[PDB]
């Protein structure tokens, strides 16, 4: 625990609803009170963990808002006070009006019980996703740390439908380290990491690149489950042996491409994030060079 | 869909 900076009074918070349940924790809408400049009610996402769920877990937690604290990018939702004064913990965060990536991505099939009335994403869309999730990713490694959890759903919406990167319960520090050789007894997302750390538990940002092609064809799927079909056993060893996913259907080719380059089996060889947003700032939106990443100064 | 093992 311990009061920080970022302390608030739980006074100023009230919770609406339940959102949903997250790697670990919980994740309820509700409205904080005068936290921003300006506004008075400013509706925010708060994340909290049981005081009565396992050590090793409220830890996962502690070190989610904490690396939060820094990550002040565009396209990285924005932490926006804690509240550890007594119970329970409350972090709490900038609400994105169209929830997580993946939910939003299935709401946009032409069956779809809950299809917000337009068309699935055109490619001139894609290309803007794949570039903000890049950026945030590029941030990321900047000030050094491996994100190990790259995926759809913990991508969120905008309102403005802009992608920023969410849940950093794996997300690690990494000066020195520049790793784990992993450590044994833990949840893991199969479908998502390279190969090398699916033997050799690693994590790198190659291997969060790797992560990267996924979320594309889950983009491009429209969030069809990666490796579907397939058991995680099966495809631990698949994925392992030297195997990669698919390509959807009527999928363009220029993503095609990037997704090919994340999968080379040596991390080696993987683009860097930086590597990808120049692949594709030539196509974007005429805002994204001011609100970057790429351009901000801080890239050196 | 966070498989555990090593
Ligand atoms: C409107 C809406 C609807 C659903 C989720 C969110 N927002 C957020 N959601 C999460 N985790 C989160 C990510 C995916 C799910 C979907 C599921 O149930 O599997 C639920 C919670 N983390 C941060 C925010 C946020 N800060 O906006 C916002």
């Amino acid at each position: 625990f311990v009061p920080d900076e970022w302390e608030v009074s739980r006074e100023k918070i009230t919770l609406l609803r339940e959102l949903g349940q997250g790697s670990f924790g919980m994740v309820y809408e509700g409205n904080a009170r005068d936290i921003i400049k300006g506004e008075a009610e400013t509706r925010v996402a708060v994340k909290t963990v049981n005081e009565s769920a396992s050590l090793r877990e409220r830890i996962e937690f502690l070190n989610e808002a904490s690396v939060m604290k820094g990550f002040t990018c565009h396209h990285v939702v924005r932490l926006l006070g804690v509240v550890s004064k007594g119970q329970p913990t409350l972090v709490v965060m900038e609400l994105m009006a169209h929830g997580d990536l993946k939910s939003y991505l299935r709401s946009l099939r032409p069956e779809a019980e809950n299809n917000p009335g337009r068309p699935p994403p055109t490619l001139q869309e894609m290309i803007q996703m794949a570039a903000e999730i890049a950026d945030g990713m590029a941030y990321l490694n900047a000030k050094k740390f491996v994100h190990r959890d790259l995926a759809a759903r913990n991508c969120m919406v905008a309102h403005d439908f802009t992608v920023k990167i969410g849940d950093f319960g794996m997300t690690r520090d990494i000066y020195e380290t520049d790793y784990y050789r992993k450590g044994g007894k833990g949840l893991l997302p199969v479908r998502w990491m390279a190969p090398e750390s699916l033997k050799d538990g690693v994590f790198t940002t190659s291997s969060d690149m790797w992560s990267f092609g996924v979320v594309l064809w889950e983009i491009t799927s429209l969030a069809e489950q990666p490796y579907q079909g397939l058991s995680n056993e099966q495809v631990l060893k698949f994925v392992m042996d030297g195997g990669y996913l698919d390509q959807p259907d009527n999928c363009p080719e220029r993503v095609t491409d990037l997704m090919r380059m994340c999968w080379q089996f040596n991390p080696k060889m993987r683009p860097t994030f930086l590597e990808i947003v120049n692949l594709l700032k030539d196509d974007l939106h005429p805002s994204f060079p001011e609100v970057s990443f790429f351009h901000s100064e801080e890239n050196k | 869909d966070y498989m555990n093992m090593s």
